[PDB]
């Protein structure tokens, strides 16, 4: 039974060179660039910034 | 085809070479020889005269003679011919040789068997096919291989052997691992002390030796003798522990002593089996074919001889004609259903109709079940309600037969007349004259509609897929499967438990949830599954539990390798495991459809192989011929196929026991047809028996050892009891029996007994489960057995008055017993054994719910323990205030032995929650097969299933000071 | 020799990447975010409850809409709701009653379904005589439909119990696609943004991100404890979180290929059932099995509110494409929206 | 198409008095209708062979029974008779009789591959007595009808019948070009064969459609049915070489298909006033299945009656004397001008008979060359004890009529074959017998009795009845016993 643990074997060898073949970057620039992300779409998001009940639909109005 | 060589009888016996089609019938076969003898024989007149009925066609397969006995089976599956080819024998032989009638001695014989059955066997009257008949003809090749598969000396002596671990109350009795064996021999009384973990052989050996220097012969030798118990015929011998004998070990708790005597080997030729002459019947009985072999679908309509049942999608239908009643007993109406198990799988009925006594319909029935999904154990259920609506007559019917073809034709089956056990009987109303009668067609077929073998083939389902299941599936899977058996399950739980089938058959514990779900209603599901049960490997190497496979075998399941697998767990069983359930399973052959099986081969084969077990078997299955019809004809098959196996000596026992109970129900009927004179009478009676045939030596049917002997008629009497039954004092017929005294027996009419008999059966189930966890309460099981029907011999135990008349005679008790005991540390010891007593039978019968009775039934010992009888009329329990009183309590206080009876309670009752499983099963499933489900629930509602064991302490003494309250 | 060789070089590839990726752990998120202002305390309201499904709740999807939603039942039944008006769109019974996922196509014309039945049932909205018929099944894995994600009219993904995930063609009823690499079942998936590259978690306690183009595994991310129950992209695409039963959530960033920040309590002891994100992201709103759904500081991981509207675990949860709200179903047979 | 939409339509009418003669008349104007109608049916029988109805079998058995039968010439690349075998083969799974239909038509499908038009050319040869050497066969019709009370048009329709008009020689033209037409198809150019099998004489006419008859039939009797094709078109160059007529075949141009219709057999009208069957015997003067005889009675509810006697007489004297019953075998046809009984059970019958060359003719001539069923009615059978004590066996169907003091004994009975006897003797005045079992109507009681034993006293004689009979009369009766009980009827 190798012709199994074989193929096996080498799908993964060629699946970790996939993966480490990689450019990855600092993740000092990877979370400033999440964190900017954020600070750009705060205002576009009104989970964050709790805006007006009238442009809720779910509180002001019944009818839509 | 094939050229076969056919021996004539025609002189030497003259044979000629013939052919036969390899796609034809037994039956065929023959009219091709006939003709060929007719048109080739030297004198054709004797062939000219007889036909092919009055010849058999036997071939020798290695010295054995078979005989075709089935005329439909395919030419093609005859062993003869695939063992031939294994043995390259061309031509094949077969021989053609006329019958011969019976001679009177197998008539002799055979009436002998009769009468002992309470039955015929051969019966052909109430029947439609020549099941009962094929089976009688099928259970031989299994008797021949026990019987072959018996040893002489070991048989004979049957030692009563086991091999559980000893309890510890009872290693406290054996100091310095040795015992006492007090050999009595003539007069010499010799008393030796011996270890207690060797074997007769050793001490025998030894005790020679020792007395090498008794009556014993000078030319004999130590070969020449053998121990035997003393009162009663109880051999001692095989390789085994000496601590290892249910009678040893009965001694040490009983405080007494071991009494041997030497004695000579029972002759082991006294056990002979009459020699054989059925020829052994084919191999391939049972084969039918695969799909590809019994399908149109691929061949040419020439050689097309059979269907397979899987090709045919017409809806089920069912033409009825009429009812007809010749007795007037409103509008009524037919509903058949079909059924599997207990499920409604469909259903259809008919418009109301006028009540005369024969309405006649002319309708036909379509059912949405279709002829490639029918499940082998098909019963179409027929009813005819009344009217809102009452149930009155009932009957059912296979859709399948033994050999696996559909049934077609005009039937006729009479009625029987009103959930239960014996609404699933399978056999007809042997009342055909004022039975109501309904007529049926099913459609004929001009081919026999087989239903080929499932052919396993390996899945790779069950192989890649690990079912390494989400935790979140993985707890709600293992959710329900802990839930008892008692416990419904919803669909989504038979899809879920359906699709992680692969997994969960990993826990041996979820089978009975496992194949609750299966649909049965459809093939292609159920050909899944049996590639499903093609993997066993977790199943067959399991815990062997009892209380689980016992479920498998209930109704429900009712499939043909749900059970299979079930008996094959049972086969690992010992001998003292069997006897304990052995009631539970006789009663549980009355779910099969069928009648041949594994269960019931299972019970022949056991019965063959031990004595004890064939003794309590037979008192069992006689119990049931005479008490329920419904079911007699499969129980008279059986019984019969076995009493051809056990040799002569248990014939002549068999019948030795029979006829002292028949004189006594003549005599206990005709007492209670109507002062004095009644005694007088009935010692008159007596005394006659005497001048009859009553038999001077005769086992006691609840004790294979305990013989008995002549009446003491001056102590043979009759008690004030409204059903007046008979006490009987007969006096041991064992020449050596050190002490003498009389073997009581109760013959009591007007209640049936297989109520108390299962329960009594209960209550020494419960022992060994505290035997294991080495406990005691002082249970008195008295053999108690049923014969006929209202009536049944009772064990008398000595010593013992009820206490009513004590009562009638609180303070009241204590002085009886101080009376009964005037010495206190005897007064004091039975107050330790009142209390064991008192305890167990209170949480004993809490559990199965009949604690709540009247003081009558309770009867107090002599000796100090308690027990009851009469729970077959039949507060948590009895717990009246002069019982604490005797605890040396009155009203709240304590003592040591009060602190006693509230411990050990405690130790027992959680003691049983361990093993719900098995009592869930035993109880209801009693329930059913006993008395003509919320009733059920008693069993689930006060037992606290799945709680807290410290609340069950509380919930189980919130009854205890209800009780004291 | 053949088979050790290259176990030996694959474990010390590994190492490469482990080396690889450490590099890049130059600083934390917790240092960084130290600095910016706390995102306070998310108080929320209840503003709707959606009453009328019979048993536990399995799924449910936001559509495009920012209206409609599709939530699957124990019960065996599909219903589409106006989260608006509370009124049921449509109430459409299903053939098997273990129904696991729904997805909202967004379109809006479809909606598909599936479960232990091993096939993704794909339903019509707008049918030709307005009724509600089944367009497709898309039949073919070995195993339960765990999760599926429309990506148009005519294609949608699925996972299964199968431990593959697969791309299908709704026309063809045939597996465009097929994604194998995991090694336990796929609880949940999530597409990025991109419609070439999706998220899978699975019960191997790891993910794996693909390329829709192609169908190979790219890079494999790891850190839970536990089975990974529920997955979803950092709205600019780069990053995703996921949920574990190991009663603690993770991000991580697909550039720098590592963990970047775990959010977990010490009282917190039970396995995540859901995830989502706020429109910005700023928000991770973690669905738990103790009929509560804490929401956590995206950037500073300090759990700013908790959502506890439900009487049983709560199973599903959703946030609209306009994160105007968002949609909590539970066991408890009731879905509830928030803002 | 409208000729598809029509035959498809006149199809459904059908099988929803002379609709059956609508649909083949309009198939046979054309020759490609027959392979038109024969695709609709194979979708309707394969329809009902998922469906499973069972009302709407055998109907769709004897249309493609028939137009098989009434089809030119199968295309060579056709194989329509293929698709057809897939369809009945699935019927084996059903209750007899619908498997009983069913395998008797799949062998003859089978025939038809073997050696087309086979089934036309056996019908056809024993229909008009064209027998041979090797092909013995023959058959009669003959018409018995009542004068009195027959209606006149019938007469004009036994009269044309009854005409030998075909002629020995044009017989064979109508055989022999059938047969070719059928292998060769369109292929063959009709109009000149035609031409030449006119000049050629009666006697090689005979040579040629024996050998020809025996090669059709011997065809069906090779193995394989498909190169068995190309092997009997291989007999059928040798025969029109041998024969000289060779030109017409090897046609690379085809020639055209020419609907044959089916030639009128042989008949001859009678007149049967007499209510027995004693004419059938005279004629007789001047192999026992080779040959049959097929024989019409009109209908008439006065006539019935007698006719079952008569007909029971038949069957007597026959099947225990059998004289004319040897020479060939019986068909009986009765025609309401019983029927209701005939109904009941078949609705086919119903319609196309009850229901009621010229188009009526016509129609009846389908009834008789298909109609292969028989249905036999319930008869009791009794014996009239006379004053000297001997035995004499009637037997009545309808009612009895007999006849104070009297012996009566009657059972009843039941469906589960169990009986009940009832002996009460008891003076009355008259015993009446209906046939709604029997019914006793004793005068005014009325009960269906089952067995009944009469008894008389002191060998009184008294006279008896049978059915309402005024012609056979026996008297002198003491006693008598009743119970209840080749020349089949004919149905569908
Ligand atoms: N094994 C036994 N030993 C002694 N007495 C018994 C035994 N079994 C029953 N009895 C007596 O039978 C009486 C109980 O009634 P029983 O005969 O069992 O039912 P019933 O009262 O309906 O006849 C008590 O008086 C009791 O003494």
């Amino acid at each position: 039974n190798n012709t199994a643990s074989i193929a096996q074997a080498r799908k993964l060898v060629e699946q970790l060179k996939m993966e480490a073949n990689i450019d990855r970057i600092k993740v000092s620039k990877a979370a400033a660039d999440l964190m900017a992300y954020c600070e750009a779409h705060a205002k576009e998001d009104p989970l964050l910034t709790p805006v007006p009940a009238s442009e809720n639909p779910f509180r002001e109005k019944k009818f839509f | 085809l094939i050229p076969i060589e056919f021996v004539l009888p025609t002189s030497t016996p003259e044979t000629a070479l013939l052919h036969v089609a390899g796609h034809g019938n037994v039956e065929q076969m023959k009219a091709q020889v006939w003709l060929r003898a007719l048109e080739t024989s030297v004198s054709a007149d004797f062939y000219h005269r007889l036909g092919p009925d009055h010849f058999l066609l036997l071939y020798q397969k290695k010295g054995q003679w078979y005989e075709i006995y089935d005329k439909y089976q395919v030419v093609q599956t005859l062993d003869c011919l695939r063992y031939w080819k294994v043995l390259h024998r061309s031509p094949g032989q077969i021989h053609v040789v006329q019958r011969h009638a019976p001679s009177e001695e197998t008539l002799a014989f055979q009436r002998q068997l009769n009468a002992l059955i309470g039955y015929d066997v051969t019966d052909v009257s109430n029947v439609h096919d020549d099941e009962l008949e094929f089976t009688r003809r099928r259970l031989v090749t299994p008797r021949m291989a026990e019987v072959a598969g018996r040893d002489p000396k070991l048989y004979a002596m049957h030692p009563w052997v086991t091999s559980k671990p000893l309890p510890e109350y009872l290693l406290k009795k054996i100091t310095n691992n040795c015992v006492f064996i007090v050999i009595h021999r003539s007069t010499t009384s010799q008393t030796i002390k011996v270890s207690a973990d060797d074997t007769p052989g050793t001490i025998l050996q030894s005790f020679f030796t020792k007395m090498a220097k008794m009556d014993i012969p000078e030319s004999q030798n130590e070969r020449d003798f053998v121990l035997r118990v003393c009162g009663r015929d109880e051999y001692l011998v095989g390789e085994t522990p000496i601590k290892n004998f249910q009678w040893v070990r009965q001694c040490l708790k009983n405080g007494e002593e071991i009494h041997l005597v030497l004695d000579t080997p029972p002759d082991p030729a006294l056990d002979e089996v009459r020699k054989e002459e059925w020829p052994l019947v084919d191999d391939c009985t049972g084969v039918t074919g695969y799909h590809e072999q019994l399908t149109i679908h691929g061949k040419d309509h020439e050689s097309v001889f059979t269907v397979s049942l899987w090709d045919c999608d017409r809806k089920f239908r069912v033409k009825i004609r009429g009812i007809d009643i010749p007795v007037l007993p409103l509008t009524v109406f037919v509903e058949a259903n079909i059924q599997y198990g207990q499920q409604v799988l469909c259903q259809r009925r008919t418009s109301p109709k006028p009540f005369t006594e024969e309405v006649l319909w002319n309708v036909w029935l379509e059912f949405s079940i279709k002829i490639k999904d029918l499940p082998k154990g098909a019963l179409l259920n027929l009813q005819i309600y009344c009217g809102k609506a009452q149930l009155l007559y009932y009957v059912n019917l296979l859709l399948i037969d033994h050999r696996f073809l559909l049934r077609h034709g005009e039937y006729v089956l009479h009625m029987w007349q009103l959930f239960n056990a014996d609404k699933l009987t399978s056999a007809t109303n042997p009342d055909k004259e004022n039975s109501m009668s309904i007529s049926i067609l099913l459609d004929n077929y001009c081919h026999p509609i087989a239903l080929p073998k499932h052919r396993p083939t390996p899945d790779p389902e069950g192989d890649r897929v690990r079912a390494e299941m989400p935790n979140q599936l993985r707890k709600q899977l293992e959710a329900i499967i802990a839930t008892d058996p008692l416990n419904p399950l919803t669909a989504e739980d038979k899809e879920l438990l359906w699709h992680f089938r692969y997994e969960s058959l990993k826990d041996p514990k979820a089978y009975p949830k496992l194949f609750s779900s299966v649909k049965w209603g459809q093939q292609e599901i159920v050909a899944k599954t049996y590639q499903l049960l093609a993997k066993r490997e977790v199943w067959d190497q399991s815990a062997l539990d009892v209380g689980l496979t016992m479920q498998l075998l209930d109704c429900n399941f009712s499939d043909e390798n749900v059970r299979a697998i079930a008996v094959q767990k049972l086969e690992s069983l010992e001998d003292d495991d069997v006897l304990h359930y052995l009631l539970q399973l006789v009663q549980a052959v009355k779910f099969e459809p069928y009648h041949d099986s594994a269960l019931a081969r299972f019970l022949l084969k056991r019965g063959l192989r031990n004595k004890r077990i064939g003794h309590f078997l037979f008192w069992f299955l006689r119990s049931e011929i005479a008490q329920s019809r419904h079911y007699q004809q499969r129980f008279a098959v059986i019984l019969e196929a076995y009493l051809r196996g056990c040799g002569t000596a248990m014939l002549h026992d068999f019948t030795q026991q029979v006829q002292v109970i028949d004189m006594l129900q003549k005599v206990t009927i005709d007492i209670k047809s109507l002062s004095s004179q009644v005694i007088s009478q009935l010692k008159q009676k007596l005394e006659n028996l005497q001048n009859l045939n009553l038999p001077q030596s005769f086992r006691v049917p609840y004790d294979p050892g305990l013989k008995a002997g002549a009446l003491v008629i001056e102590k043979c009497k009759v008690m004030a009891s409204k059903k007046k039954p008979l006490w009987l004092e007969f006096k041991c017929a064992d020449p050596t029996a050190l002490s003498n005294e009389t073997i009581g027996i109760i013959f009591k009419h007007g209640d049936d007994l297989r109520q108390d008999m299962l329960i009594l059966q209960i209550l020494r189930i419960m022992e060994s489960i505290w035997e294991t966890e080495s406990l005691d309460l002082c249970l008195l099981p008295y053999g108690c057995i049923s014969t006929g029907d209202k009536i049944g011999m009772i064990e008398i135990v000595k010593d013992a008055t009820t206490i009513a008349k004590i009562q009638q005679s609180d303070e009241v008790l204590s002085h009886w017993l101080k009376e009964k005991c005037p010495i206190e540390e005897k007064f004091q010891a039975a107050v330790e054994r009142f209390v064991y007593s008192c305890a167990g039978y209170c949480v004993a019968t809490f559990v199965l719910g009949i604690g709540d009775r009247h003081n009558d039934n309770i009867m107090i010992s002599e000796t100090g323990n308690l027990f009851h009888i009469d729970f077959g009329h039949i507060v948590p329990f009895v717990l009246t205030p002069d019982f604490l009183f005797v605890m040396g309590t009155s009203g709240k206080k304590t003592s040591l032995h009060f602190q006693k009876f509230q411990d050990v309670c405690v130790k027992a009752y959680l003691a049983l929650r361990h093993h719900t499983n098995l009592l869930i099963i035993l109880f209801s499933m009693m329930l059913m097969t006993g008395m003509p489900k919320e009733d059920i629930e008693y069993i689930r509602d006060a037992l606290t299933v799945g709680k807290s064991e410290e609340d069950a302490k509380k919930y189980f003494l919130d009854q205890i000071e209800v009780c004291r309250d | 020799s053949e088979l050790d060789q290259l176990r030996q070089e694959a474990e010390q590839l590994k190492n490469q990447i482990r080396d690889a990726r450490k590099a890049c752990a130059d600083a934390t998120l917790s240092q960084i975010t130290n600095n910016i202002d706390p995102v306070g305390r998310i108080q929320m309201r209840t503003r709707r409850t959606l009453r009328g499904h019979l048993a536990k709740i399995y799924a449910m999807h936001w559509g495009t809409d920012s209206r409609l939603l599709v939530s699957a039942s124990q019960d065996g039944k599909l219903i589409i709701w106006d989260s608006y008006t509370t009124n049921k769109v449509h109430a459409i019974p299903l053939r098997s009653s273990w129904v696991m996922t729904c997805a909202y196509a967004p379109s809006g014309n479809y909606v598909a379904c599936g479960g232990l039945d091993n096939i993704c049932s794909i339903y019509n909205l707008k049918t030709r005589e307005g009724n509600v018929r089944v367009s497709r099944e898309l039949a073919g894995h070995t195993g339960y439909l765990s999760c599926c994600r429309f990506l148009d009219d005519n294609q949608i993904v699925t996972s299964s119990g199968d431990t593959t995930c697969a791309l299908w063609d709704i026309e063809t009823g045939q597996q465009t696609t097929t994604f194998t690499g995991h090694t336990g079942d796929v609880m949940s998936l999530s597409l990025a943004p991109d419609t070439r590259l999706f998220v899978s978690g699975a019960c191997d306690a790891s993910a794996k991100l693909w390329d829709v183009r192609e169908g190979m595994c790219r890079q494999t991310f790891t850190g839970h404890e536990s089975d990974i129950n529920a997955i979803c992209f950092f709205p600019n695409g780069n990053a995703f979180a996921t949920g574990s039963d190991d009663a603690t959530c993770r991000l991580f960033d697909l550039r720098a290929d590592q963990e970047l920040m775990t959010y977990s309590h010490d009282n917190i002891i039970c396995g995540i059932t859901s995830v989502s994100f706020s429109k910005s992201g700023r928000l991770l709103l973690a669905g738990y099995d103790d009929f509560n759904c804490n929401v956590w500081d995206a950037l500073k991981a300090d759990r700013a509110g908790v959502l506890a509207g439900h009487d049983n675990r709560v199973s599903c949860l959703g946030v609209t494409d306009d994160g105007m709200a968002v949609a909590t179903g539970s066991w408890d047979s009731f879905l509830k929206i928030w803002n | 198409t409208c000729t598809e939409d029509r035959i498809q339509h006149a199809l459904e009418r059908c099988l929803h008095c002379l609709n059956c003669w609508s649909l083949q008349e309009l198939v046979s104007r054309d020759p490609g209708h027959f392979l038109i109608l024969l695709e609709q049916i194979l979708q309707k029988t394969r329809e009902v062979q998922e469906k499973g109805t069972y009302d709407l079998l055998a109907p769709l058995a004897l249309l493609f029974y028939s137009t098989v039968l009434c089809t030119p010439h199968f295309p060579p690349d056709s194989d329509l008779l293929l698709k057809a075998a897939r369809t009945y083969h699935r019927f084996l799974t059903w209750p007899v009789p619908y498997c009983s239909i069913c395998q008797e038509l799949l062998t003859f499908i089978d025939a038809e591959l073997k050696a087309p038009g086979i089934s036309y050319q056996r019908l056809v040869r024993a229909e008009q007595g064209l027998s041979t050497r090797s092909h013995r066969s023959s058959t009669v019709t003959v018409l018995l009808l009542n004068p009195v009370e027959v209606q006149a048009e019938f007469l004009d329709v036994a009269d044309k019948l009854s005409t030998p008009g075909p002629s020995p020689h044009s017989a064979y033209i109508t055989l022999l070009l059938h047969a070719f037409q059928a292998t060769f198809g369109a292929h063959c150019d009709l109009s000149g064969l035609h031409r030449r099998l006119q000049s050629k004489t009666l006697a090689e006419l005979e040579a040629i459609f024996t050998e020809t008859a025996e090669a059709q039939e011997l065809a069906s009797g090779i193995g394989d049915a498909a190169e068995a094709r190309q092997w009997l078109r291989t007999k059928l160059q040798a025969v029109g070489e041998k024969a000289g007529f060779p030109g017409v075949l090897d046609t690379a141009k085809p020639g055209k298909l020419r609907t044959i219709p089916i030639p009128v057999a042989r008949c001859y009208t009678y007149s049967w006033n007499q209510d027995s069957f004693d004419i059938l015997q005279e004629i007789l003067l001047k192999d026992p299945k080779a040959s049959t005889l097929r024989v019409v009675v009109f209908g008439s509810d006065r006539i019935s009656g007698k006719v079952a006697r008569a007909y029971s007489n038949l069957r007597r004297l026959e099947n225990n004397r059998p004289l004319l019953t040897r020479f060939f075998k019986l068909q009986f046809f009765y025609v309401p001008v019983i029927s209701h009984y005939l109904g009941m059970l078949d609705p086919w019958y119903e319609r196309n008979v009850l229901g009621l060359l010229p188009i009526l003719a016509d129609m009846l001539l389908y009834y008789c060359r298909f109609a292969a069923r028989p249905v036999l009615l319930q008869v009791y059978q009794t014996e009239l004890t006379f004053i000297t004590g001997e035995k004499t066996t009637e037997i009545f169907i309808h009612s009895l009529e007999l006849g104070l003091t009297l012996q009566i004994i009657y059972s009843k009975g039941a469906i589960s074959g169990r009986s009940r006897w009832s002996n009460m003797e008891k003076l009355c005045t008259s015993v009446n017998l209906s046939k709604a079992a029997l019914t006793l109507n004793l005068t005014t009681s009325q009960i269906k009795v089952d067995k009944v034993q009469i008894i008389g006293s002191n060998s009184c004689p008294f006279a008896v009845c049978l059915d309402q009979d005024e012609r056979k009369i026996l008297q002198s009766v003491i006693r008598c016993e009743v119970s209840p009980c080749c020349l089949p009827i004919m149905t569908f």
